[PDB]
């Protein structure tokens, strides 16, 4: 996408930089930020003065600190208007942040919340599995998890990786096989 | 940090307008607009410059109006403050004779019509419930039309045909015999010529029909905001007339020029265009707006909205999906064939091809007696319209039957404003078909026929108020008609 | 039990914003429950017609939408315009809401199905390629229509569907013991008012004897939003 694309660019200008750890802190931070529908409106509704809403983008900047490369990169971006289709660009940073990184999140989902040495075999087994550099685990214990679990991975979550009842499923199609 | 979120509170505090919205996009009479969402649903709203928006699009983002014309001075960022109000127009008997612009304001210049009650132009239509048989009849003055195609109180009737036709002055025809009429005569005339507009209204008045008439126009030049529900307008003054138990007839001037006017519209709302750049919803538009006429039942007063619809074929198209829309729409349809006038015969009723719905419960039977043997003899002549050249080798019935359809043809044509009462056409269509008007030639039978309906409203008067009273064709009346017939034919006779 | 705000509206195409989870399904049936012109409450039937995404979908109302504000809430109904079934209809002459537009009270039936529905199998029909006999004359010498048939009519007024069908109707109810579901779609309501007083008129809506009344009258305004006819 080409919020992709702008998410694609903020991570090569952190990353030229190096800044891909620090911009991602400021990623998340003004995440956080623009997370409030008031301040994503306001910066966000076509009535807004870019001319005040730049004065409250400075503002905004100082008021959670952000580095100057992500600054200049939000600068661009609501000086280009998709400040309006911001919020998601933002998220997929962290997807750049992953493909700058090869650190894949992978969603666990068992019974139980499982164990950490349980998902340091699993976080390992994909890291060899995905072929990864690293694994940002991300855990579940689903309910619906009957003992099992269910890692989605991938470049999405599209790898899913499930033993809970989809052995169940497995059964009832062999009896309906 | 609520420094900042103070900061950007105090600048979305000035964003948090409720009933304004700044001028989005700011095209062409029509704005998406920031601001003002919580409106309903296309209602009126005064912009910056005044202006009045309405409020089509409830775009999820914007705020969508039809500006009430043209906004130079509706600036960028126009504040569009929320009235709310939608189209309520006050409607009152006070403009029978005032011609009204659309806010119910009178583009006569006849003072402000005072008006009391204010109806929102689309209000809902009658139901199958809220309307009783059609028994009461129209008369449009024209004999052609309401022999061949009898017109009730409170129905729906295209009259389809071509440019300015003279279809229009034949409406204005159906207005002129609305004097006699008990109905409420309601001219809604959308884009005519300004000229052709005060022509008409001349003739209104000059008949005195303007006061049986109100009038409501369109212009040219309007914005079509006013177009595009001005005939909601007038059928909501139908409504003050109609639900108030009275008959009521409009004339609406060709919805074709709203259908382009929508077609504008929903182009200038960027929306989904339909067949031949009409919108699909003309058709629901439409359908709403020539839904509410009818007469009522009598739990609502049998009030009639009768309405005349002009439709004009675009270079005889039959099926423009603006004329097959009308076309399933209507009930009463009248296809003009000027092929009749150019070859001489105002009114140019394509008397085929006009189809109808009511028949016999709007006609008289005094006028259905007649009209059954002008049917019969009618399309009897209309196969025969073949033989014409070759009817030197004709029978003598068929020679015969074909001058009884001659003479019944020279008993249609009928100038601008030539329009008859019943009982004239009565006499006339009693000796067209007794045959008194097959001794009399082209010319002469015209003027002979003129001449019995002048000495039988001299020579056989009380056949006319026996026509009158029963409303029904006497034998006694049918006879006294039969002596001034034969009185008349013996003057005209040694003419 | 899912609440969508009215988030845009494109006329008579409503859309909603339904929750991240609580958005329905395909032809799924929603309450719109907005203000009238009164204020007083007036709910809407509209129609899941397009799933929009982002959770909001393009709908549809059958009814108009004027009073409508944005952000209003739709109680999505989640599921068809389930319909009051049967006898109740059957005689009533009912709206497209299942309404009773008669003004013959409300329709108490229970039987409220699903209108968006499927047709039957390819193995539960019966393939007797039977005739719908009907007693009329000429269509019993001529037309061999079909039993559970699809007779296309190339005429209306004047050739006289009104007497014509109404001696159908009749004919279906005495010969057969079958019932009749009369659907008057964009109709004249002139000729909708004369259909009903047939139909009372004929005893076809037997007009004592209601639900004795042979036929079932469901028209569909023309004066109907036409998004509205489709469904009918």
């Amino acid at each position: 996408s080409t919020a992709s694309r702008y998410a694609s660019a903020l991570a090569d200008v952190a990353d030229v930089t190096g800044t891909l750890e620090a911009t991602n802190s400021d990623v998340e931070k003004l995440i956080r930020i623009f997370s409030e529908e008031p301040v994503y409106y306001f910066f966000a509704n076509p009535v807004i003065s870019i001319d005040n809403k730049r004065s409250v983008l400075d503002e905004i900047i100082t008021t959670s600190g952000l580095q100057p490369h992500t600054a200049n990169f939000i600068n661009i971006l609501i000086d280009s208007e998709r400040i309006n289709l911001v919020k998601e660009i933002l998220n997929e940073f962290e997807d750049v942040f992953n493909k700058i990184t090869g650190t894949e999140v992978a969603v666990v989902t068992s019974v139980v919340k499982l164990e950490n040495d349980h998902l340091a075999q699993i976080a390992k087994g994909v890291q060899k599995i995905t072929g990864a550099k690293n694994v940002r685990i991300k855990t579940v214990i689903d309910p619906s998890l009957v003992a099992g679990f269910t890692i989605r991975y991938g470049n999405e979550g599209s790898k899913l990786v499930d033993m809970s009842v989809k052995k169940q499923l497995e059964e009832i199609a062999a009896q309906l096989e | 940090s609520k420094i900042i979120r103070e900061r950007i509170e105090g600048y979305n505090r000035e964003v948090k307008v409720v009933n304004t919205g700044t001028v989005l996009q700011v095209g062409d009479g029509i704005a998406r607009i920031h601001g003002l969402d919580e409106v309903m649903a296309g209602e009126l709203v005064e912009f910056e410059e005044g202006t009045i928006g309405i409020a089509l699009n409830l775009e999820s983002n914007n705020v969508g109006v039809v500006l009430m014309g043209d906004g130079l001075m509706i600036q960028e960022g126009s504040s569009v403050k929320a009235t709310g109000r939608i189209a309520q127009i006050p409607v009152s008997e006070a403009y029978l004779g005032r011609v009204i612009n659309a806010l119910a304001k009178p583009i006569d210049g006849r003072g402000e019509i005072t008006a009391s009650e204010s109806r929102l132009i689309e209000s809902p239509a009658p139901g199958i419930m809220s309307r009783r048989s059609v028994y009461e009849p129209l008369q449009t003055g024209l004999i052609a039309i309401d022999a061949m195609i009898p017109v009730g109180r409170g129905q729906r009737e295209l009259i389809i045909g071509d440019r300015q036709t003279g279809k229009t002055a034949v409406a204005t025809d159906t207005i002129l015999n609305q004097q006699g009429q008990n109905v409420i005569c309601v001219y809604v005339a959308i884009g005519q010529k300004a000229s052709s507009v005060a022509q008409v209204v001349t003739n209104f008045q000059e008949r005195g029909a303007m006061e049986y008439t109100i009038v409501v126009a369109e212009t040219a030049d309007s914005p079509a905001t006013l177009q595009y529900l001005a005939p909601y307008t007038g059928a909501a003054l139908a409504e003050y007339f109609m639900y108030r138990e009275r008959h009521t007839l409009i004339i609406y001037d060709d919805l074709s020029k709203q259908a382009q006017a929508y077609r504008q519209m929903s182009l200038l709302l960027r929306r989904p265009p339909g067949r031949e750049a009409y919108p699909g919803d003309v058709f629901y538009l439409h359908s709403r707006l020539l839904e509410r006429a009818a007469k009522l039942s009598s739990l609502l007063g049998e009030g009639s909205m009768t309405a005349l619809p002009i439709v004009e074929t675009q270079a005889g198209d039959v099926s423009a999906y603006i004329p097959t829309n009308v076309i399933s729409i209507t009930d009463g349809q009248i296809f003009l064939s000027a092929d009749l006038f150019n070859a001489g015969i105002r009114p140019a009723i394509n008397v085929g091809i006009s189809v109808s719905r009511v028949g016999s419960a709007a006609q008289i039977k005094a006028m259905k007696k007649v009209a059954g043997k002008l049917k019969l003899e009618l399309a009897q002549f209309a196969e025969l319209e073949a033989f014409a050249q070759f009817a030197s080798d004709l029978d003598k019935a068929t020679q015969n039957q074909l001058a009884r359809g001659q003479r019944l043809r020279e008993l249609l044509k009928q100038p601008q404003s030539a329009p008859l009462t019943v009982e004239e056409q009565v006499m006339t269509i009693y000796t067209g078909t007794n045959g008194y008007l097959d001794s009399l030639e082209l010319d002469q039978v015209r003027k002979y026929l003129v001449e019995l309906r002048t000495y039988v409203k001299t020579n056989k008067p009380e056949f006319q108020e026996i026509i009158s009273s029963t409303k029904t064709f006497t034998e006694e009346a049918e006879a006294l008609l039969k002596e001034a017939i034969q009185e008349q034919m013996e003057r005209f006779l040694l003419q | 039990k899912n609440l969508g705000r009215i988030a845009q509206i494109i006329g008579p195409v409503l859309d909603v914003a339904f929750p991240p989870g609580k958005m329905p399904n395909i032809y799924n049936a929603l309450i719109v429950k907005g203000r009238d012109t009164a204020g007083q409450p007036m709910n809407v039937t509209c129609e899941v017609q397009q799933l929009l995404g982002n959770n909001r979908v393009r709908a549809v109302a059958m009814s108009a939408t004027d009073g409508l504000t944005r952000g209003m809430e739709v109680i999505d109904t989640g599921a068809p315009l389930s319909v009051p079934v049967g006898g109740a209809t059957l005689g009533r002459i009912f709206n497209v809401l299942g309404e009773p537009v008669d003004n013959l009270g409300p329709v108490d039936t229970r039987t409220t199905s699903p209108i968006h529905r499927s047709a039957p199998a390819f193995t539960q029909l019966d393939t007797k390629l039977s005739i719908f006999e009907t007693g009329i004359k000429v269509v019993d010498l001529l037309a061999p229509y079909r039993r559970g048939g699809k007779i296309g009519l190339f005429g209306g007024a004047g050739v006289g569907k009104t007497v014509l069908i109404m001696e159908l109707i009749n004919n279906i109810a005495k010969a057969h013991g079958g019932v009749s579901v009369f659907g008057g779609v964009g109709e004249r309501t002139r000729e909708g008012n004369d259909l009903y007083m047939e139909m009372k008129e004929s005893g076809v809506i037997n007009e004592q004897n209601i639900a004795e009344s042979k036929v079932a009258l469901v028209y569909g305004q023309m004066n109907e939003p036409p998004g509205a006819r489709m469904r009918v």
